[PDB]
């Protein structure tokens, strides 16, 4: 696979060698068994005894040095594992810091979870066993068996018949469970995602629905029967294997064909000798590499899955190469093709200057302001910063440039403190609490058990409105010389959005603001109020001119009243 | 393992004896047939190799016999390992609506998620992958040397010694790697938690720089996930070298004692040759339990996961049953109180709603108007105090009554990922169109109909992500409504709504044909139309109370809410 054999160009020395050590170690590994052979043929010769204490020392010696070069071979190749994982863990960090929005919306945090930590773990036997055992499954039992057919030919074709018979169960194994295995992931995407928002949406389980109609559970036992399918036909085969590689059955196998020829004139019980200390040997390098091929077709279908996200399109930093002016020329947007959500919109935004965009939800408002903060690329048109291209700016530059509020107020599992100091995580105490007290919510926190330490998990510590105060919070400590609010001061009630907006003007006099808010009521003094109607700019003026103009703005006023 | 057959079904204890009966005479015969090449071997070089028929017909019948052995007990492992799988998971999809809500911390909720992501074929190849052959490798040593007391007994005995030697091994294993195991699986469990935080969060983070892995939490969740990655990694060291010396000091002692005999005479030539092999026999389990060893602390922190689910704390409940399933109940509050954790958000509020009106809630914010519909609605229940539909207490409800009982409109509308219709339908899914129909056209998601290109297969992404913050909302009204329940309760229907779809909801929420008891917990003087009445929460009580016009007329707090 080029999309795995590409990812995995870093570990090519590291996989050579790997090979060759353990075509070493599996030829030490049988050593002993060719001297405790020598052993016994001198035991019934009746050798000298210090010929016998050679041999018995020097096998029993190079049993704990295979066990010890095996053992450290595998310290060494899980520790390369581990340091890749690591490495690849932190590339996908980085390529997925870069990516549009769009990637993570139309596929989930299930999805990115599965990428980052199942698809790279699923690497591991692709690593750190899949090349061991794979030359170990080719060498051990090639020495061994040649080795025996030298010894005696007629147990030698009888040894393939287990080999023969488990060659056929893996191929109908492999076969068989190929399709599964291309579904597994999918299927764990799924329900990754399922049981993801049956935990959070509990509320909605819990009133709507109830435990059995979840269509949580619907897709649970759907995906349970979907692992008894994968599961039995793959188990039952698994064991088949195991039971014709067993030593046992390679013993019994051994004996029945060689009984019969010790009691007739046909072989010395002392040419037994190999196969029954050998012979019974390989069968497992052979259950090795027939348990690990599925691990193989997972390592890679993970391996494609992590380099398809590698080579993503990732909102390049071009270097094509006023202060706080944010112009919007003939920008026009679509999250996916055959629709328009923004159409040919031309809008400026000068330092000083409260702007105010409102119209009909779904008009593509919050799309305009995921544009200045270029989460999205334009698909048309350009956004300029400062007189510069936004996609020349590098990110550090760009959202040092502007800060935001997004109407959505996620907060990440950490302190109030790691919260309100997200964009400036090295700023000290003093300056959070100046933030949330301009931001109005240094009382509720002062009221909490540990105080600016409490935790702000799962569905913790906070109300709708009080987690929007916090998100506010963070956006004035940023301290950038644009401000976008998207509709900050949704869920606060009157008294605190007074108090809040008054802070912000007081921040914000002499900064670039682009108020969002559907309350026309609350940007009656923007400057220039933005009539965004169905992604097209109808209408632009004050409030008044708006007003006397009797168009949107009139009609979305006027029923305000009720 | 000692929690495997607590989580096991009642109705399989029949089938796990069957396993464990099997297990064991798959143990005895691969001893035996072991131990059997000792006097074949011995006959079959003897002056007289036609006597070693004897023992191969009984190896034949002692093998035949483990491979009808080991599929059985390979089919009941199977069965047995899937309805450990169905069960217990079903068993936390039915306990976990019904778990209280204090019990979903972000560290139980990841364990949550962990015992649910549990669900793959790793946990359903538990009996087969690690039980079947940990109890085989456990065994056959201590089986093979206990079958060698036949042959001789100082070698039976010696065999036994290396069987303590292995145990002693094993127990040490897990004891020296237990400490380092412990911190590998919380650290990775941190790292899962905060990939799903990153990708959630991800407009945040990029707007704070806190996205690239220099800075982002995640990026050193992926260190302290690699340090502990590879501390586990060095101190499993031990564990391997302390197989490999008990390997190699039951060999000594076998092959010591073999030699020991041989050289007196207690055993002929042939048998110490046959011992080499059964040797060998008696020393791969050694190897198989180290690589077994592993596995068994990951699966006991798996087991202890959906364990920890199981014994969640669920709500209290009782069998009772409203008067009317359709009638509008009356619900009323007497002394309830509430808080969560240390903090206290209800300090007995007491009201009183008739059946059939329509009552609205406001107050500041984080004054409890969210956690009074909780309430009502049944997601929690009271520290002390009773909340009575139609002057039944939730407590001694029924939960499918008491499901079926309330429909509510949540602050935040969370949609589940799947198309726009699904939905609206989770409200009552038995619904047929004209009722879907009808609710969509009261919440104006006919509207999106119209605007949006797939209409009402609009697939919405991970929550309502794919759709607008009002859009998401109206969805949320339209399943909200189309349930059938008596009882409707409303918080902020108005936040993400422009002022023409407002007012259509608003209007709406009070014109649905069906009779119901309605509270809203509403933002604006005009989403409180046609309220019947009014209630007044601040700092955790009903401070006022009262008409829209009464209140107003008297100038007191409700007035002082609106003038900012
Ligand atoms: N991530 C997304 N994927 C697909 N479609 C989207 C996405 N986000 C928004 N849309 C669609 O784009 C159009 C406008 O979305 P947008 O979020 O800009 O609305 P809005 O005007 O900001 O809404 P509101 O005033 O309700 O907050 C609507 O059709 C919405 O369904
Ligand atoms: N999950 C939670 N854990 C701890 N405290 C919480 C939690 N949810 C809310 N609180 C606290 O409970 C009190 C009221 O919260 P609640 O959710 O009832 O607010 P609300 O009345 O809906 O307010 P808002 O207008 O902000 O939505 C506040 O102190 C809030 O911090
Ligand atoms: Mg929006
Ligand atoms: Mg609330």
């Amino acid at each position: 696979a080029e999309a795995g054999s590409r990812l995995l160009a870093p570990l090519k020395k590291p996989l050579i060698v790997s090979g060759v050590l353990q075509a070493l170690i599996t030829l030490i590994e049988l050593a002993p068994f060719v001297l405790l052979v020598e052993l016994a043929r001198l035991l019934l010769g009746g050798a000298e005894a210090e010929r016998l204490w050679t041999l018995g020392l020097t096998a029993v010696s190079l049993i704990g040095l295979g066990a010890v070069l095996a053992a450290a071979m595998t310290l060494w190749l899980a520790r390369v594992d581990a340091r890749f994982a690591h490495e690849l863990r932190g590339r996908l960090l980085t390529k997925l810091s870069r990516l549009p929005l769009g990637w993570f919306t139309r596929r989930g945090s299930a999805s990115t979870k599965q990428l980052v930590q199942d698809d790279t773990l699923a690497l591991a036997y692709l690593i750190t066993a899949a090349i061991p055992d794979a030359v170990a499954a080719v060498v051990a039992p090639v020495a061994v068996l040649v080795y025996l057919f030298v010894a005696d030919w007629r147990v030698a074709l009888v040894l393939f018949i287990p080999v023969l018979v488990y060659l056929v169960l893996m191929s109908v194994m492999t076969i068989q469970s190929g399709s599964k295995i291309a579904q597994a992931p999918r299927w764990a995407e799924r329900m990754g995602g399922e049981a993801g928002a049956f935990l959070e949406g509990q509320p909605v389980i819990r009133i709507f629905g109830g435990a059995a109609a979840s269509r949580f559970r619907r897709r649970l036992d759907d995906y349970i029967d979907f692992l008894v399918s994968w599961q039995r036909p793959f188990v039952g085969k698994k064991t088949l294997m195991d039971l014709v590689t067993r030593p046992a059955t390679f013993l019994w196998i051994i004996l029945v064909a060689g009984v019969p020829l010790v009691v007739t004139g046909r072989m010395d019980p002392v040419n037994l000798l190999p196969f029954l200390l050998l012979g019974t040997t390989f069968g497992a390098r052979l259950l090795g590499i027939g348990y690990g091929l599925s691990g193989i077709q997972t390592g890679m279908l993970a391996a494609r899955r992590i380099q398809t996200v590698l080579d993503e399109p990732e909102l390049v930093v071009r270097d094509r190469t006023r202060p706080g002016t944010v112009e919007l020329d003939r920008v026009s947007f679509e999250y996916r093709p055959g629709v328009p959500v923004i159409r040919d919109v031309t809008l400026t935004l000068r330092p000083g200057t409260v702007t105010a965009l409102v119209g009909p939800s779904g008009s593509g408002k919050s799309t305009l302001a995921a544009l200045v903060a270029r989460f999205h690329d334009v698909t048309q048109g350009a956004i300029r910063v400062d007189g510069r291209d936004i996609r020349t700016l590098t990110a550090d530059e760009l959202y040092r440039r502007v800060g935001f509020v997004l109407q959505d107020a996620q907060l990440v599992h950490g302190s109030v403190a790691e919260n309100i100091a997200l964009a400036e995580p090295d700023a000290g105490l003093e300056r959070i609490r100046t933030a949330a007290r301009d931001a109005q919510i240094h009382d509720r926190i002062t009221r909490m058990p540990d105080g600016y330490d409490s935790v702000l998990g799962a569905g913790s510590a906070l109300s709708g409105g009080e987690r929007q105060r916090v998100t506010i919070a963070r956006a004035i400590l940023a301290d950038t010389p644009v401000l976008v609010l998207d509709e900050a001061t949704a869920f606060a009630d009157p008294e605190s959005e007074y108090l809040v907006q008054q802070a912000i003007n007081r921040l914000t006099r002499d900064r670039t603001v682009l108020v969002i808010a559907h309350r026309l009521h609350t940007i009656t003094h923007a400057d220039q109020i933005v009539v965004l109607d169905d992604g097209r700019i109808v209408e632009v003026g004050t409030h008044d001119e708006l007003l006397a103009a009797g168009g949107r703005y009139r009609g979305l006023w006027d029923s305000g009243r009720y | 393992i000692r929690t495997l057959l607590r989580l096991v079904p009642a109705e399989k204890r029949g089938a796990v004896a069957g396993y464990a009966v099997l297990t064991l005479l798959s143990v005895l015969l691969r001893a035996v047939g072991a131990v059997l090449l000792i006097p074949l071997l011995a006959a079959l070089f003897s002056d007289t190799p036609s006597d070693a028929w004897l023992w191969l017909g009984w190896l034949t019948a002692v093998t035949l016999a483990g491979w009808v052995t080991d599929t059985n007990t390979a089919r009941l492992g199977f069965d047995l390992g899937f309805a450990v799988l169905s069960r217990t998971q079903h068993d936390m999809a039915d306990r976990l609506p019904n778990v209280a809500m204090s019990w979903f911390t972000p560290d139980n909720t990841a364990t949550a998620r962990q015992a649910i992501a549990a669900t793959g074929p790793e946990l359903a190849g538990l009996v087969v992958n690690l039980l079947t052959p940990l109890i085989g490798a456990a065994l056959l040593p201590a089986a093979i040397g206990v079958a060698l007391l036949f042959v001789s007994v100082p070698l039976g005995l010696a065999a036994l010694a290396g069987v303590a030697v292995l145990f002693g091994a094993l127990a040490l294993s897990g004891r020296l790697s237990r400490a380092a195991d412990k911190v590998a699986g919380e650290t990775n469990s941190a790292f899962t938690e905060r990939i799903i935080e990153f990708a959630r969060t991800q407009q945040a983070l990029r707007a704070a720089r806190r996205v690239e892995p220099a800075r982002s939490q995640v990026g050193s969740a992926l260190a302290a996930q690699h340090g502990a990655g590879l501390r586990l990694l060095t101190m499993q060291i031990p564990g391997q070298v302390l197989f490999s010396l008990a390997g190699q000091v039951a060999l000594i002692g076998f092959a010591g004692m073999a030699v020991w005999l041989t050289v007196r005479g207690q055993l002929g030539v042939p048998e110490a040759i046959a011992l080499i092999v059964v040797l060998v026999r008696y020393l791969e389990p050694f190897a198989a339990i180290a690589d077994l060893a592993p596995a068994l602390e990951t699966t006991r922190a798996t087991l202890n996961r959906i364990q920890a689910v199981l014994d969640a704390p669920t709500l209290p409940a009782g069998r009772r049953r409203l008067d009317r399933t359709g009638a509008a109940p009356s619900i009323e509050f007497d002394d309830v109180r509430f808080s969560y954790g240390d903090e206290v958000v209800l300090d007995g509020v007491s009201f009183t709603l008739r059946p059939g009106n329509t009552t609205a809630i406001v107050g500041p914010s984080g004054s409890g108007k969210t956690t009074i519909l909780s309430l009502i609605a049944g997601l929690q229940q009271p520290a002390s105090g009773r909340v009575l539909l139609d002057g039944v207490d939730v407590t001694t409800l029924d939960p499918e009554a008491r499901r079926a009982a309330v429909s509510v409109v949540f602050q935040h509308p969370y949609l589940f990922d799947g198309t726009l219709r699904d939905n609206v339908l989770v409200g009552d899914p038995e619904a047929d169109p004209d009722d879907v129909t009808a609710a969509m056209r009261l919440a104006r998601v006919d509207e999106l109909l119209d605007r949006l290109p797939d209409g009402d297969a609009t697939v919405v992404g991970e929550g309502g992500t794919a759709l607008s913050g009002g859009e998401r909302q109206r969805v949320s009204i339209a399943r909200a409504l189309l349930k059938p329940a008596p009882v409707l309760l409303v918080d902020e229907a108005t936040s993400a709504l422009d002022n023409a779809n407002e007012a259509a909801v608003v209007d709406a929420l009070t014109a649905d044909p069906r009779p119901r008891t309605r509270v809203i917990v509403a933002h604006r003087l005009a989403s409180i139309r046609h309220a019947d009445r009014v209630l007044f929460v601040e700092a955790g009580r009903v401070v006022e109370d009262g008409a829209i016009d009464e209140l107003l007329a008297a100038g007191g707090r409700f007035a002082q809410f609106w003038a900012q």
